[PDB]
RNA sequence: UCGCGGCUUAAUGACCGCGACCUCGCCCGGUAGCCCUGCCGGGGGCUCACCGGAAGCGGGGACACA
RNA sequence: CAGGCCUUGACAUGCUAGGGAACCCGGGUGAAAGCCUGGGGUGCCCCGCGAGGGGAGCCCUAGCACAGGUGCUGCAUGGCCGUCGUCAGCUCGUGCCGUGAGGUGUUGGGUUAAGUCCCGCAACGAGCGCAACCCCCGCCGUUAGUUGCCAGCGGUUCGGCCGGGCACUCUAACGGGACUGCCCGCGAAAGCGGGAGGAAGGAGGGGACGACGUCUGGUCAGCAUGGCCCUUACGGCCUGGGCGACACACGUGCUACAAUGCCCACUACAAAGCGAUGCCACCCGGCAACGGGGAGCUAAUCGCAAAAAGGUGGGCCCAGUUCGGAUUGGGGUCUGCAACCCGACCCCAUGAAGCCGGAAUCGCUAGUAAUCGCGGAUCAGCCAUGCCGCGGUGAAUACG
């Protein structure tokens, strides 16, 4: 039914913030689908090392947003009130939509 | 190119339209290269501004779809 | 390779002949990575021989290359004052690529103008005798045989 | 020229195609990223230090 | 029912469902010399049916995905394979006088800065 | 070849598209 | 050209990012340019503490700039006040909940950006610049730890000839990515040029 | 967190013995926000986040939900 | 660079101070900047129905310290980097030897990618290096399924589109797996030659990683910075030009010089990506670039998007040609205030040099070379054939 989504940077706390997450919605009613790893999105960039004269020999970066979806199935006040208020991630961006 | 705009300048065009009453003097002094010959308003010499100085280039008919900018050569050596 | 012994690729067999010399010829027809393309053009090369000559699709091309495959063959070696031009035997696993190249190369440059003709013409000269590739065999033959004066430099 | 630049990066009041991004902490205005903002120097100095969250030596 | 296989190779993948059947094979919802349709080496995926010489009683529906034909070839010879080894102790130790189960992960190399193709530096001034 | 401009390769090598390189 | 900084060189893994945070492209660089500029207004104007670092987060309008300080004193207050009106300050250039936790270090010398930070005091100072290198390793090993390296560069002692001194006591495994090597860099701005204080302090590994 | 002796030191340490203490309440007093029938003003709840007066302080060094 | 101009100035404040204090609207001169210029005129500190006055932000004037410098110096420097070179090394503690510099350790034979390891040894250890710890790509498993597939009665807009549903491919976490692990031959041991099983072999393949230091390497023009120099100019603003010029020379690439090739049509087959003032599906118009509607997308959901090479069957027929696409003229579309210097494309003419290249030289040891397209960055457009990535097809050879 209602999904959602929580994009973010650092893996090993998006999964604590998700696990946690399916873990709430279970213990407040009905059941919950779990963590569906749909794919990162990697935002690669490149620099030239040096500042001044050194085009080959570069270094490059990544930006991987990581995101993860739970499909909310059966949406409960009793789900709403452990998943809506009981708001805790730490770095991640959680948004709930139709 | 170029195909929606007369492009011509709010200076120039004033300029020329204002010497263009009955006949007037001949000095118009330009920095705005990019202008076009004023289509139907041909004939006062006008002192385009290649950057060093004012190039009176005398424009006639035969030069009336170009620029102002082709008649102030912006270098030496042809 | 200067280290190891640097072992060879292990090639794949081929489809239709199930052998592994003409998929060698495969390889040295095949031009900036079309394969598709260079057994393409070796199938309809067969296709003219069966055509051409009331013999075996793979018999003539088997026989072209045991009669252009060289034996003895010239490389320089430097010995001081003027670099010798010596003789030396070749291995068979060196043999079979020589004379695939020079059948490649002689049918590129053989006067026909249609790919797969080239070397229809080139193996039924080759396996007959008269061919270019086969001329550069006897060159090199005779190149070295008679440039057997320096051959005691075995290197 | 570079603090005049810093500041006309900044300020428009003519045409819209005379804005130019500069970089943000030097004042480059070649190499500037139209994410973070940060030249490609402030950039490897800062995703180095550690300032830019996500980001990370690259290796794939 | 299905025999089924895995299959990839130079990130072409491959769902080979190896059917009880007479004589043909298909591919996604394709004819399966209509969807390799005259590739010299089209009919070399089905070089496992050929060497276990089983050919005379398997059908083989495959969805095969991603790559390119050639690639998606071997990704069906690595198919073939593997889906048929499954049901099977006898039908496994065939492929090592063959290769015909390691996923040969020879892949794209990755393009390396200063370089052009991952190998191929640049020209060279010394000058 | 690719450098001209009024064929489909080299269309596809300028990227763009044309008379001679269509949009379906 | 060598070396490459060995906080981004961990980065992903034994290393927290020391902003961390989250948007898109939208406010990626909206977030980055207040990052930077309250970094700036701290670094600038809290280094009488003797600042490490600037753990920089927030969830949503909760901006936690929880700073890591040797000796809290002159970032808290007497009871707190300096706190408070560096707090009204943090709202003057970002308007949200700068909610700023001062958090002290466990051991003082275990951490390389005050350790760099005190040999560019040093240094600024006019001290002896190798007398303060060997002391300044000797000071991290009787906190103890397991290796330190203080290379400080060129114009050393006021010279014209710039080369670059250091000393080490223990190992420091840079190659190592396990190795939780802490890093820090400091410039000393005195009269004969600008000395560049590094400082590894090799912590435990794994 | 600071004086005085020393541990510890090279200036200086981190650490001890008292002292100038602190804040938090166990010691006291006031201010102020809501939870609401949608709009404010009159009874409870007590919360000191804020602040003055504090007998020893139980403590640590300079901070904060209901 | 040329010209118009501004001066404690685009700015950072901080002071003396009549003034206006937050600020909006224009007119004229002008290439613009600038300069000259007229109409509305401030909650608050306040004592205020008072005249008002001290006087708090901000802003303009006259000044002040000063700002500013892409001015010089990378042999004054930091920072960062290229480099020798991912090369196998450089050292130290202690002991010994040597008057000492300095050995020794680190030599020797063996061995590997390696100063890697073992056996002897005045050495015994240790540090930075190597290796490994990290990541991708390999296989397998657990969890998870708005991607994914017909296995299922079966609807059927007759379509992954759903109705049933996740089997898989996948996705991205967490795990396992490969270690000489086994066995044989050689070997003092390390290890080497081979075999088996495995998906994989003896660093499984690639990344990131680059020691003590050298080149007084490069950068004061990314920044920071000592010093000296400019301070109505070397600073600042703008308009226009230049950075694109061209007698030639060089370096790196791109297309070519063709029939394995080229042109038209048609049908396939990718990963990587990237997008709310953007991507633009799908129509209409225009041959076309594009233009006018407008769907979807806050994106594994919609879009760029066509993939190209391939394949299909039609043309060309060894021709400077239906090779080549440089040039020049014309018709135009977009961006942008602005395409003349100098943008990109579209179309129609033009059709040159060039028929595999001197002496020399470079690149490559496996998905590599070669060939083919795609994406991204910066970005209004774009110089892109470049760079950074992605995949498609995919070799020959390494005797030594
Ligand atoms: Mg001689
Ligand atoms: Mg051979
Ligand atoms: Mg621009
Ligand atoms: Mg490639
Ligand atoms: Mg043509
Ligand atoms: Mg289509
Ligand atoms: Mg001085
Ligand atoms: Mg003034
Ligand atoms: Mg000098
Ligand atoms: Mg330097
Ligand atoms: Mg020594
Ligand atoms: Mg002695
Ligand atoms: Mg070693
Ligand atoms: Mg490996
Ligand atoms: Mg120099
Ligand atoms: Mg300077
Ligand atoms: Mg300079
Ligand atoms: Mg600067
Ligand atoms: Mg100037
Ligand atoms: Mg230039
Ligand atoms: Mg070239
Ligand atoms: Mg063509
Ligand atoms: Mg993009
Ligand atoms: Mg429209
Ligand atoms: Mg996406
Ligand atoms: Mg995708
Ligand atoms: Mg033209
Ligand atoms: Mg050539
Ligand atoms: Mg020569
Ligand atoms: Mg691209
Ligand atoms: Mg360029
Ligand atoms: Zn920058």
């Amino acid at each position: 039914k209602i999904r959602i989504k929580l994009r973010g940077f650092d893996h090993k706390t998006l999964d604590a913030s998700a696990q946690k997450i399916v873990e709430a919605a279970r213990r407040s009613g009905a059941q919950v689908s779990g963590p569906i790893p749909l794919p990162t999105r990697v935002r690669r960039f490149t620099v030239i090392r040096g500042p001044f004269k050194h085009k080959d020999s570069r270094e490059h970066f990544e930006l991987r947003t990581h995101n993860r979806l739970v499909d909310i199935i059966n949406p409960n006040r009793k789900t709403i009130e452990q998943l809506m208020t009981l708001d805790l991630p730490t770095g991640v961006e959680i948004e709930i939509k139709t | 190119s170029l195909k929606k705009g007369v492009f011509v300048d709010d200076h120039l065009l004033e300029k020329v339209l204002e010497l263009n009453a009955k006949g007037e003097k001949r000095l118009i002094k330009t920095w705005s290269r990019r202008s076009t010959i004023v289509p139907e308003m041909v004939g006062h010499t006008i002192a385009v501004y290649n950057g060093k100085q004012h190039v009176p280039v005398y424009i006639t008919e035969n030069m009336v779809g170009h620029k102002l900018g082709e008649f102030a050569p912006t270098r030496t050596y042809r | 390779a200067r280290r190891r012994r640097a072992e060879v690729r292990q090639l794949q067999p081929d489809l239709v002949y199930g052998d592994v010399l003409v998929t060698a010829f495969i390889n040295k027809i095949m031009r900036d990575g079309k394969k598709n393309l260079a057994a393409r053009i070796f199938y309809d090369a067969c296709k003219i021989i069966q055509e051409k000559t009331g013999q075996e699709p793979l018999k003539v091309f088997k026989q072209a290359v045991e009669n252009v495959k060289p034996r003895m063959e010239v490389r320089s070696r430097r010995v001081g004052g003027a670099n010798y031009q010596v003789p030396m035997e070749v291995s068979p696993r060196r043999q079979q690529s020589l004379a695939l190249r020079w059948l490649v190369q002689a049918a590129n440059q053989r006067p026909e103008r249609r790919a797969a003709v080239r070397i229809a013409h080139e193996l039924m000269d080759a396996a007959e005798g008269k061919g270019g590739a086969v001329k550069k065999k006897e060159d090199v033959e005779r190149m070295a045989e008679a440039n057997r004066a320096y051959a005691h430099y075995r290197w | 020229a570079r603090k005049a630049l810093i500041e006309k990066a900044k300020r428009t009041p003519k045409f819209k195609v005379r804005a130019y991004t500069r970089c943000v902490r030097c004042g480059r205005a070649r190499s500037v990223y139209r994410f973070f903002g940060l030249c490609r120097i402030c950039l490897r100095e800062l995703a180095h230090k550690g300032q830019l969250p996500g980001v990370r030596k690259a290796s794939w | 029912e299905q025999y089924y296989g895995t299959g990839r190779r130079k990130e072409a993948v491959a769902r080979v469902f190896l059917r009880p059947g007479n004589g043909k094979v298909t591919v996604n919802g394709q004819d399966f010399n209509e969807y390799f349709q005259g590739l010299v080496r089209a009919v070399a995926a089905l070089e496992p049916l050929r060497a276990v010489d089983a050919l005379g009683r398997f059908d083989a529906y495959i969805t095969v995905r991603g790559g390119g034909k050639s690639g998606q070839i071997d990704a069906i010879k690595l198919g073939i394979a593997r889906a048929l080894v499954q049901y099977n102790p006898d039908y496994r130790a065939k492929l090592k006088p063959l290769g015909f189960l390691t996923r040969d992960a020879r892949v794209v190399e990755r393009k390396k800065y200063g370089k052009h193709k991952a190998r191929r530096a640049p020209q060279y001034s010394k000058r | 070849g690719k450098g001209d401009r009024r064929t489909r390769r080299g269309k596809i090598w300028r990227g763009t598209y044309g008379k001679y390189r269509p949009r379906k | 050209g060598n070396k490459i900084h060995p906080i981004g060189f961990r980065l992903g893994i034994t290393r927290d990012w020391e902003s961390r945070w989250y948007a898109g492209k939208k406010q990626y660089r909206h977030l980055l340019l207040e990052d930077q500029r309250i970094r700036g207004l701290l670094e600038k104007e809290l280094y009488s503490a003797g600042l490490a670092r600037v753990d920089i987060e927030r969830a949503a309008d909760n901006v936690a700039v929880t700073v890591h300080v040797a000796k809290p004193g002159v970032v808290i207050g007497r009871g707190g006040e300096r706190i408070r009106v560096l707090r009204e300050e943090l709202a003057k250039l970002t308007g949200k909940n700068v909610a700023l936790n001062v958090q002290e270090v466990q051991n003082p010398n275990l951490s390389a950006p005050l350790v760099a930070q005190r040999v560019a005091e040093q240094i600024e100072r006019r001290f002896a610049v190798r007398r303060a290198i060997k002391q300044a390793v000797q000071r991290v090993m009787e906190s103890g730890a397991k290796g330190a390296k203080v290379i400080v560069s060129g114009r050393i002692g006021g010279a014209e000839q710039a080369r670059t001194e250091w000393a080490a006591q223990g190992r420091v495994p840079l190659h190592t990515l396990r190795a939780n090597i802490d890093y820090g860099f400091a410039l000393a701005r005195t009269t004969y040029g600008v000395l560049g204080v590094k400082a590894y302090i090799f912590l435990g590994e794994v």
